[PDB]
């Protein structure tokens, strides 16, 4: 049983607002054009092995069911863009899912493994940083022991830190700069 | 400040393209004021130069697609006239970008809407054309 | 041809042989790869774009500025980096509100994106600017084996902005691998995802492995001896995922995996040691015996 | 006399009034020079609105009328007739478009919309001041009609016009009349044999005393205006003597060139020398020179020696008063939707190809068989909306007949083989007309046809068997289906016919967003075009079924019969004329007219230009190009347009 | 009226005006066909011109009468949602 | 994921044969007239407190899902006839 009191009338607007100006108002507002055909679900590789149904995620946003933000399902999308390519109503599905995830993260629904990957970029400047084995491998291959990347450049590492603090991404993931770890 | 844009649209495919945008509630900026002619072949340099003299910040011209003129080839004459006019405007210190000509069919309401949005944004960025102010001295 | 070589993360910090293989293959094709000093994470488009879009574009535009200051365009061998940097460049060129937001943030670090950078993928750069004929001319050791081509997802999609042709029935990579003497075998669900994208590998590992297992099974049923990819992450997923598939599902394949640069390298007479085919979690030795 | 202008601001209910502040525009109109009366009313085109204009013309002695409302393309004639009834010349009336061009496109910018409406009214008032009284030119109407396209719609128009007693010309591009209706096996919702019910009409139109049928012919040129069209019809050469042709078909057996049969949608193979279908009208053979090698092998077998390669196409010049375009449609090409594998997989066919496979006179002898192995399919899947309701292929419209023909063909297959399993993959079942919903109920209840609500994501072929797997989400269960089939039928949508571009240029008509032909008004005039004397009928105007096409054929006959019955029509005198005192005969105007209206002549001992009024269509190209200003188009004179430009910035 | 969202009056009123003053159309409003006899081309019809209790040729249609009438009848045109007078006009554009 | 191999194509016809002649061929064949409107589910008193959805049972029968016979859901119907009274397609 779903009553009017359990629904949020502005859910679609709030998702569209979160997508303005990135990836764009016109891009995320395309969710309103969905006619629930199911082409996105049938094209989904994740849907064939889980309870995840791409179409139902769009249906929840349009109906106003806030639980879609708390669902583990929205995090099962690999962002393969197959639904985006085949949607007959021009719904920018993949971009709408990423936008719904932004609101999920703000609510506190972010996996620990993801906050760590996000922390690697904040701490070292890369999701997959170099280790002692990287140096010894690159050496034996004939490449520069340390690649010309942000990891080994304090100027670039401090540039990203200034941007991250301005964007409020550090507060989103809950990173403490003094402790150098997540709260 | 809001740009003053004047438009010249042919009665058959273009005026019809602007009507399609209206029937489909395709919103666009309210700077343009359209003038109706039967064919784009009716459009000549004197009307565009007269518009700039009067104070137009931007001038738009719309006609049928090349080969689809209701009067077979009126738009081919206008196309030759507008290319010369673009360079004459530059010689007179009027930005080439203050004049915009497009081919829009009766079915192209969406294209007309986007052309109106793009032209408005282009003229808004350029700011007002100071010809009238210079002539009023 | 001169291009700012964006390295990314996995290729420079995990599969270093893919870097070495690209450096020589692109040099042989007449491409001058210049160092894009200080370049950080693209950042991952599916992963970061999902956490915060503003952060993904701002950090992506910061990298674009590095190549813009150098006055040259970017080239990459990763779909993740290609997709991230290409979509960022398009969005900044097409959306002025997004450009204003990003430049207001980059002004704090003394940077400003002007829209002069073009992002290119090494595979399409080879197809459209160099030519598939130049690959065959440089073949020292023809690789006469069956290959299950893996295009990935962020290489051709979204087609509306990429403009590299069909994403349902492409020929680009098939023609590039076939120029080495190999045969691109057709398999079931050829264009499906490997399962690693959108942060799925890190959050839902078993889910990602289920999709890779299906792709490996389909390639093996088609008669593939190996699989070629154009993405360090797909490469990681196929090469290391098999160890996880063996530890979680109990299924063993020992299916060889070669990156296009590594495949082009083998074909161009590069030494397997210089190519670093031995480092792979799954041994490539069975494939090295077939060539 | 000085202008006395009456300004009328329409609200159009709330269509204008809801965005534009009409009372404020009405107050602003009164501040303009020469405006002596200004009023705002809910519906200006309604009886009270029209009577208000007429009463004011008489009471305030107005000599100019301005109506700020909808588009002149919709009600300019309506208001011209209204002012003429009050004694005011119809060319002293000016339209200001503040609905389509303002209220409907600036809904979220009410203040700026109100200021735009004021400027548009000032621009209209500015041109109005210099408008002149023009005499509507009365022209005769040639008592003859022309129908382009011999399908069920075109045949119906010609039969109705012929039965009324009007001479009619029916031009058909292919060797036979009948259209796509001839290709169908049965027709929903009655399941009647399509050709068995269309053939009598084909027979009737071929021997009608008032209808001249030109089959295997094309209209190559149309010149003139309503009631005075001069048409050129190219009677294509069949390279076979028409009169000596028996229609037996023995010269084809020897022809070595195999051409894909268009009538069988590419499934069948025909020869360079052929007959479209067995019940063709007229019943005669033809040689296709696009694939003919001229070896002369067919001539050796032919007794009558009808074969003549020296045959030349005949250009027939005919004069008609009205023209009806009924060129039909083409089936959508589903190759673009690559995930479905059409053109790649052998067992993926279109619905029009299935019609031919099902048809008794078809290439398979009326047997539904797989193209990979020739076996009958035990499981069939229909995929709806292929090429329709799809932004990716640029077709955002409903093709109207696909839901119904998929259910119909499914019943025909069940009748032939009841053991067959049939599933229809849809989004919405559109069974909207009389007996359609009942046909839908019957398909499920009586024939056991299954419906799956879910648009398939892709089709995957098993290369070993040729069988296809349809991946789709059953939206009514929230689960993904991956059912296997022996044959997949794509319910392809409708697109304009390939020749539509050629016909558009010849008739000078417009197209709607769906790429089909544009009617003058979706409800005020469904079969008329904005081009006087040119009408539409059938699928070329938009996707629709047989009764709708037949009704449109009859509707077009009635509308095209009005000018013919009247014998006289009025044409706009917005023509160009030369001022002899200013023209020094520079000759610039002569080549600008595509109709050859302006010509150099001798007057008062010297050379000057002169326009043949009847040849001028009123485009305004030669006056715009005249360097002396001697040439002027009435109603669009340079001085009138100049004041209109001034009107945007100030009162002139 | 869909799909153009024009007012119904936009298309209908001009047609209503045209048919009321057409020289070849005899309009019998507030009338009903009570009998039809014969066959194709030879029909003999009886039309009952119902009494409006107002002289049509003398009537102006100003509606000063409606403002004075004291009896309120449910308007059939408004589907009972509206109230009209004994002396009435169906709608303003009638 | 539901494959052809998991479905029993004749389930609908099998249900009809079990109903012939009691309660009747015409009575049970009415299951084919269902257009999945959901009026039956919305009228169901049991559906308001369980996962039982009357419409899905008819869908599962028309599609051929074998589990419907093994399900506990078909046994949650109290036979109140409210769906029977309100079905616009005359489904018994
Ligand atoms: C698979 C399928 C099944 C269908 N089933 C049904 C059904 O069961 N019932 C139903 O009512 N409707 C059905 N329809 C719709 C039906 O086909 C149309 O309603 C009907 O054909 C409309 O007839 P038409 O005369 O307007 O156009 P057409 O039938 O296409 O005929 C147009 C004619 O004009 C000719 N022509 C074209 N160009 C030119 C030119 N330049 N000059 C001269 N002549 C030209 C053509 O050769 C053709 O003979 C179906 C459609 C499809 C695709
Ligand atoms: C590569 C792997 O990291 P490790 O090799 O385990 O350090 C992996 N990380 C991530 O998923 C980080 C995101 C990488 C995104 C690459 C986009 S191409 C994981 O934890 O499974
Ligand atoms: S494919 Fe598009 S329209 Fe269809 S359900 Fe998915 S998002 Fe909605
Ligand atoms: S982008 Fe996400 S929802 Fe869409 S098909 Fe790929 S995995 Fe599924
Ligand atoms: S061309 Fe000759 S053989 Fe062929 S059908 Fe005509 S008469 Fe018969
Ligand atoms: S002449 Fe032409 S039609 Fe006759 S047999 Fe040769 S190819 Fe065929
Ligand atoms: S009629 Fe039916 S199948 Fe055809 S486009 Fe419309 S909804 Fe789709
Ligand atoms: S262009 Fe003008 S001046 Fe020249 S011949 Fe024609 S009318 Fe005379
Ligand atoms: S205005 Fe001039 S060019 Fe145009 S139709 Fe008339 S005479 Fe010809
Ligand atoms: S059709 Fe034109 S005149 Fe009539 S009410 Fe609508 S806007 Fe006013
Ligand atoms: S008062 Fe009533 S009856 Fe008399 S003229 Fe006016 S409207 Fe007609
Ligand atoms: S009420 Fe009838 S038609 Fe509607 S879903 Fe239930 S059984 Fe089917
Ligand atoms: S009869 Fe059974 S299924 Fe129908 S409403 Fe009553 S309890 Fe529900
Ligand atoms: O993992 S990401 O989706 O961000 C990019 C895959 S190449
Ligand atoms: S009529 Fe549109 S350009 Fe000639
Ligand atoms: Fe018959």
């Amino acid at each position: 049983m779903i009553y009017s009191s359990d629904l949020n009338k502005n859910l679609a607007s709030q998702i569209i607002e979160a997508g303005t100006p990135i990836p764009g108002d016109d891009v995320v507002s395309s969710l309103k054009a969905c006619y629930q055909c199911g082409t996105c679900t049938g094209s989904c590789p994740s849907g064939r092995r889980t309870s995840y149904r791409t179409r139902k995620v769009i249906r929840k946003a349009l109906l106003g069911m806030d639980d879609v933000l708390d669902s583990d399902d929205i995090w099962k999308c690999t962002t393969c863009y197959t639904c985006y390519e085949r949607c007959p109503r021009d719904v920018k599905v993949t971009e709408i899912i990423k936008t719904i995830r932004n609101l999920a993260a703000q609510k506190g629904n972010m996996a620990k493994a993801h906050k760590m990957t996000a922390m690697y970029v904040l701490k070292y400047g890369h999701a997959v940083p170099a280790n002692k084995n990287t140096a010894e491998l690159r050496k034996s291959i004939g490449l520069s022991e340390k690649a010309p990347i942000a990891q080994f450049s304090e100027k670039d590492l401090n540039e990203m830190n200034t941007l991250i603090k301005e964007l409020g991404f550090d507060e989103l993931i809950g990173f403490d700069w003094e402790k150098g770890a997540l709260k | 400040w809001e740009p003053k844009i004047i438009g010249f649209c042919c009665n058959w495919c273009t005026y019809g393209g602007a009507d399609t945008a209206g029937v489909g509630r395709m919103q666009y900026p309210p700077s343009i004021r359209i003038i109706r002619v039967m064919c784009s072949g009716r459009i000549e340099p004197s009307l565009i130069l007269k518009a700039f003299k009067e104070g137009a910040d931007g001038v738009f011209v719309g006609g049928c697609h090349l080969g689809d003129c209701h009067y077979d080839s009126g738009n081919y004459k206008w196309q030759r006239r507008v290319m010369m006019l673009y360079e004459l405007l530059e010689e007179l210190g009027i930005e080439k970008e203050r004049l915009n000509h497009e081919w829009i069919s009766a079915s192209e309401g969406e294209k007309f809407q986007n052309t109106m949005k793009d032209f408005y944004n282009k003229i808004e960025a350029l700011g007002p054309c100071k010809l009238k102010e210079e002539l009023d001295k | 041809m001169k291009y700012a070589f964006f390295l990314g993360c996995i290729m420079p910090n995990r599969y270093a042989g893919v870097e070495a293989a690209t450096r020589t293959v692109m040099e042989k094709l007449g491409v001058e790869l210049v160092d894009m000093t200080g370049a950080s994470c693209c950042p991952a488009p599916g992963v970061f774009g999902s956490f915060d879009q503003k952060t993904w574009l701002t950090l992506a535009a910061r990298n674009l500025c590095i190549a813009e200051e150098m006055g040259v365009d970017i080239v990459t061998v990763c779909n993740g980096c290609y997709g991230s940097l290409f979509e960022a460049a398009h969005l900044l060129h097409d959306n002025k509100e997004a450009l204003n937001f990003v430049n207001e943030k980059l002004d704090k670090v003394g940077k400003e994106y002007k829209g002069n950078v073009k992002v290119r993928h090494f595979a399409e750069l080879i197809y459209n600017d160099i030519g598939v004929d130049k690959i065959a001319e440089k073949v020292e050791r023809p690789l006469n084996i069956n290959v299950g081509v893996h295009y990935g997802c962020h290489f051709l999609k979204p087609t509306d902005v990429k403009h590299l042709g069909s994403a349902e029935r492409p020929v680009m990579l098939d023609e590039i691998v076939e120029a080495t003497g190999a045969k691109s075998v057709p398999y079931a669900d050829k264009m499906m995802c490997c399962g690693a994208g959108g942060g799925v590998r890190a959050r839902e590992l078993e889910l990602s492995l289920d999709m890779t297992n299906e792709k490996i099974e389909n390639m093996i049923k088609a008669g593939a001896d190996c699989t070629v990819n154009v993405c360090p992450f797909c490469h990681l997923q196929f090469d290391r995922g098999q160890i996880e598939i063996k530890e979680k599902f109990g299924k063993e394949y020992n299916f060889p995996v070669l990156h296009l640069s590594q495949l082009l390298g083998l074909a161009m007479g590069m030494d397997p040691k210089d190519l670093a085919l031995s480092v792979h979690q799954i041994s490539v030795d069975p494939l090295l015996k077939k060539i | 006399e000085e202008p006395r202008i009456g300004v009328y601001v329409c609200h159009c209910g709330v269509n204008i009034g809801g965005t534009v502040d009409c009372p404020d525009v009405t107050e602003f109109a009164k501040t303009l020079k020469n405006v002596v009366v200004a009023r705002d009313y809910k519906y200006m085109c309604a009886d009270p609105g029209q009577e208000m204009i007429k009463k004011d013309i008489k009471e305030h002695n107005l000599n100019r009328v301005v109506v700020a409302a909808c588009s002149p393309r919709l009600h300019e004639p309506t208001f011209r007739r209204c002012v003429a009834e009050a004694g005011l010349n119809p060319f002293l009336f000016e339209f200001a478009n503040i609905r389509e061009h303002c209220s409907w496109v600036h809904m979220h910018e009410k203040e700026k919309a109100t200021e735009k409406a004021k400027d548009l009214v000032r621009m209209a008032v500015a041109k109005a001041r210099l408008l002149e009284p023009l005499e509507f030119i009365k022209v005769g109407v040639t008592q003859r009609a022309l129908v382009i396209g011999g399908g069920v719609a075109g045949i119906q128009t010609a039969l109705d016009l012929g039965d009324m007693g009007f001479e009619t010309i029916l031009v058909e591009k292919t060797p036979s009349v009948g259209g796509r209706m001839a290709q169908l096996d049965k027709t929903f919702p009655t399941n009647d044999c399509s050709i068995c019910i269309l053939a009598p009409k084909m027979v009737d139109v071929a021997k009608h005393p008032n209808v001249k049928l030109y089959a295997y012919s094309e209209v190559v040129d149309v010149q003139g205006y309503v009631g005075n069209f001069k048409v050129k019809i190219m009677k294509k050469a069949r390279y076979i003597d028409e009169t000596k042709c028996t229609g037996c078909g023995q010269c084809s057996e020897v022809c070595p060139i195999d051409v894909p049969n268009e009538f069988d949608m590419g499934i069948g193979m025909r020869k360079a020398i052929y007959k479209p279908f067995p019940q063709a009208v007229p019943a005669k053979y033809t040689i296709d020179k696009e694939h003919c090698i001229e070896c002369g092998l067919c001539a050796k077998v032919c007794g009558p020696n009808a074969i003549d390669f020296d045959q030349e196409p005949e250009i027939i010049e005919a004069e008609v008063g009205t023209i009806i375009c009924a060129i039909g449609y083409d089936a959508f090409d589903p190759t673009v939707r690559e995930e479905y594998g059409y053109g790649v997989y052998d067992n993926v066919v279109t619905a029009l190809e299935l019609e031919r496979m099902i048809n008794a006179s078809g290439p398979t002898g009326g047997k539904v068989i797989r193209l990979s192995d020739g076996q009958k399919p035990k499981r069939i899947a229909f995929i709806q909306c292929v090429g329709s309701r799809d932004a990716k292929v640029g077709n955002k419209y409903c093709s109207n007949v696909c839901c119904m023909y998929a259910m119909k063909n499914s019943q025909l297959i069940k009748e032939k083989s009841p053991d067959t399993e049939i599933d229809i993959y849809y989004m919405d079942i559109r069974a909207f007309s009389k007996g359609y919903e009942e046909f839908y109920e019957r398909s499920a209840k009586q024939y056991g046809i299954k419906f799956m609500r879910g648009r398939p994501s892709q089709v995957i072929e098993d290369p070993e068997t040729g069988n296809l797997v349809v991946r789709a989400e059953d939206t009514l269960l929230g689960e993904i289906l991956e059912k296997e089939y022996d044959l997949v039928v794509l319910s392809v949508g409708m697109v304009p016919t390939k020749s539509a571009d050629e016909v558009q240029k010849i008739l000078g008509i417009s197209r709607t967003p769906d790429q089909f032909f544009m009617e003058a008004h979706p409800k005020l005039r469904p079969v008329d075009t904005a081009t006087d004397g040119v009408y539409l009928a059938g699928a070329c105007q938009g996707p629709k079924d047989i009764p709708a096409s037949v009704a449109q054929g009859s509707a077009a006959a009635s509308r095209a019969a009005i000018p013919l019955a009247k014998g006289e029509v009025e044409v706009e005198p917005i023509i160009a004329s030369v001022d002899a005192e200013i023209c020094g005969g520079c000759g610039v105007c002569v080549k600008q007219c595509p109709y050859g209206a302006p010509r150099l002549v001798e007057k008062d001992g010297k050379v000057v230009a002169e326009v043949i009024s009847a040849l001028c269509k009123g485009c305004g190209t030669c006056p715009a190009g005249c360097p002396s200003g001697a040439l002027e188009q009435d109603h669009f004179k340079t001085i009138q347009l100049f004041k209109q430009i001034e009107g945007m910035f100030r009162d002139t």
